[PDB]
């Protein structure tokens, strides 16, 4: 993702 | 000009008041143009 | 000086009678550490309540003791009240009567439990319990009207008259701040932002309070947001990352007026207010229309006063006049109204004295203070 | 019936193509109750003349 | 015929509409040689895609273009699709429409770039995007139930009452097969085995696929393994060494029902199913309880269906009956459902024509597909 996680 | 076949009949409410007060009585030349255009369009 | 403690789902406000602002306003959460402690000698506590939990919310599982207006955990509720008196207010309830606030259509079990808990664990000399919606109009200075009570629990529309709550005319509504917070993160994932944990739910709540607003026209605003980037605003996460929201600003607060976004068949707060008024008598309908007062933190969105007035005007007959009263202190309207009632000289008559409680028992709360 | 009138006006009567932008005060006037407005103003006159006496 | 490409985080399946099984099933990995080529006899291609990289995985850095169902690297994704159509399916995309699959609650930019790539690089006549969980229900011959999909990146519960899924009750968790693989190699070091590199990651996945199983009673099984023997299994590594794993057989799959082992506050795969059902209407809850369908490779553990039924029964009211449906071919349920949808005559009007995309650009994928 963008904000949060890695994706 | 009348149609050659019977078509859908739309029902209106006749004006109880005299038509002289209404704008329908006034024979403006603009109204005559509508009939001529409709008969040829 | 009688304490005015207003427990709530989101925040609990505590102070003293006669003051114009609560002394302590802290979140109503009870967090516990989910990781084992390795550093010895720190004297770390077992449970953190209030501002301490929020500061260390990264390594805690924040649980709200009150959900949908009903206390699902009566052990954590005692913890918050203990923290309110001894820590935040630093006043022993032994020599100060305590005023509590209920919720509209509250179960009788909660009413007696609140009296029993405080009269024994804290043994306060006196008590009085009042409706939150009733106190909302008292702060505004008018006794007759309809209150659009909204918050982090459940939205209530209580058309009180002569300072008395009408029991049949109260309409419930589950659309609250928590639902919008859960809905905001569901639509924020469309831009690539994933907030899922309870610690990150507090972050989304900060975004909602700062950037979200109510658009006057939904269809007009939707086209403008897509065409131009003027509506986009930037927000900074605690870790330093910068996020951008383009049209979620007016899409999350819009769920209040169109509950079909969340999948709820019930109508919005604009129609619930109109429905509640219709349940009242015809003669008193004129007064309620011109004396409607919003309350709670949910109704603090910019432009909500104008959107509510326009939409309720069409539903109401053209003869009726609409006057949405939105005081700027509506966040603490419940607490301020409680302070006004406590400071009254005639308020001494309907105290629930400790001596009277023992002879009558916990059942006295139903008949004494209603 | 009305949908033919749209294509009939557009094809042969360009002057009648759009009259809604031309006349907009009528739509705004449709949101006000004439009798309620007339009663509301009439109440003001009655109250003041009673005040004069 | 219409190609049905089901891109997945771990493996991608491609085939033809109307077939009962995917034509080509290869891992979705792109590897590049970190070492320097020394010989000139062979081609020594820049990058290897699919099972070609798996055979030579020793000298390559395997990278997954898809993480948690989101395409992180669009340069490598174009390599995989170019490999699917020209090397595995050996067909020209310019003549056959292509059906793709996307996980629910995904960023809008993920499926917007998919439309742009299909219509500009491969020049496919038509395209369509469908929810992975929705197609999993069609493979079971049902149109009313809840689908518990679980793969490498996403574990989403999508309650589907009718032909269209319920959007407001979709729950998605970022805990799937890839997360368990990282946990398996973390607790494998307790026995003295160290798997770190991405090449060694593929070895762990083989161990998980063959030896791991879900225990009916985790507490009772842990005590049984404490007595040693009768539970340790021997696995042979590509080097030649034989490794034995004891309580790690059921500890790794237990992270699904107890995500607290991975440090995630999210609820387990059994509670997230009950929570998803609770968000639906009261009338529909009866049908969803008795028509639970599992899908994906993660739910292929021996005994997961039995364990899931027990957990849901305790949470669900005793009046309702729980029936978990586990089809034997649930690994390819996503593709099989897509094959049925593509072969339908009614679906011919749901295709996105090339001219339609040109007039509206990539943004047409949001309005048409779901
Ligand atoms: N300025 C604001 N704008 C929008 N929402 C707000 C604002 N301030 C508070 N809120 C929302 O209102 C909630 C606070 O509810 P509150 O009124 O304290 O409940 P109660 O009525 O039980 O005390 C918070 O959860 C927050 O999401
Ligand atoms: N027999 C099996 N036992 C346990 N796990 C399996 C088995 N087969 C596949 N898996 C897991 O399922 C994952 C892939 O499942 P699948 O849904 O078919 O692919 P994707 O997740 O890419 O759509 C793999 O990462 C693997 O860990
Ligand atoms: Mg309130
Ligand atoms: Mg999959």
């Amino acid at each position: 993702w963008x904000a949060x996680c890695p994706a | 000009r009348r149609p050659t076949r019977r078509l859908k009949q739309m029902h209106w409410e006749k004006l109880n008041s005299g038509l002289e007060f209404t704008f329908w009585t006034g024979p403006s030349d603009e109204a005559n143009k509508i009939l001529e255009t409709l008969h040829t369009s | 000086a009688a304490l005015v403690v207003d427990n709530g789902s989101g925040m609990c406000k505590a102070g003293f009678a006669g003051d114009d602002a609560p002394r302590a306003v802290f979140p109503s959460i009870v967090g516990r550490p989910r990781h084992q402690g390795v550093m010895v000698g720190m004297g770390q506590k077992d449970s953190y309540v209030g501002d301490e939990a929020q500061s260390k919310r990264g390594i805690l599982t924040l649980k709200y003791p009150i959900e949908h207006g009903i206390v699902t955990n009566w052990d954590d509720m005692e913890k918050i009240w203990h923290h309110t008196f001894y820590n935040e207010l630093r006043v022993a309830p032994e020599e100060h009567p305590v005023l509590l606030t209920e919720a509209p259509l509250n179960p009788k079990a909660n009413r007696e439990k609140m009296t029993q808990i405080m009269f024994e664990t804290f043994n306060t000399p006196a008590m009085y319990v009042a409706i939150q919606a009733v106190l909302s109009l008292y702060a505004s200075g008018r006794t007759t009207g309809i209150v659009m009570d909204s918050g982090d629990g459940v939205t209530h529309t209580v058309p009180i008259y002569e300072g008395y709550a009408l029991p049949h005319a109260i309409l419930r509504l589950d659309l609250a701040g928590r639902d919008l917070t859960d809905y905001l993160m569901k639509i924020l994932t469309e831009r690539g932002y994933s907030f899922t944990t309870t610690a990150e739910r507090e972050i989304v709540r900060d975004i909602k309070e700062k950037l979200c607003y109510v658009a006057l026209d939904f269809e007009q605003e939707m086209a403008t947001a897509a065409s131009s980037s003027s509506l986009e605003k930037s927000y900074e996460l605690p870790d330093g990352q910068v996020i951008t929201i383009g049209n979620e600003r007016f899409r999350c607060p819009e769920a209040l007026f169109q509950p079909s976004f969340l999948g709820m068949e019930s109508a919005g707060i604009h129609e619930t207010t109109f429905n509640s008024i219709m349940k009242c008598d015809v003669d008193i309908r004129k007064d309620l229309y011109a004396n409607t007062v919003l309350s709670g933190g949910t109704t603090m969105y910019p432009g909500i006063a104008d959107r509510m007035q326009k939409e309720i005007t069409a539903l109401a007959p053209s003869t009726m006049k609409i006057k949405i009263i939105a005081p700027p202190e509506r966040k603490y309207s419940v607490w301020i109204g409680g302070s006004i009632l406590a400071s009254l000289s005639t308020f001494q008559q309907m105290w629930i004295s400790k001596q009277e409680y023992d002879e009558s028992g916990p059942s006295i709360v139903h008949r004494k203070c209603f | 019936l009305l949908h033919i009138l749209d294509i009939t006006i557009r094809k042969h009567f360009p002057q009648f193509d759009n009259f809604s932008p031309e006349l907009s005060t009528v739509t705004e006037a449709a949101k006000l109750n004439i009798e309620a407005i007339e009663q509301e103003c009439s109440e003001l006159i009655r109250g003041c003349q009673n005040l004069q006496i």
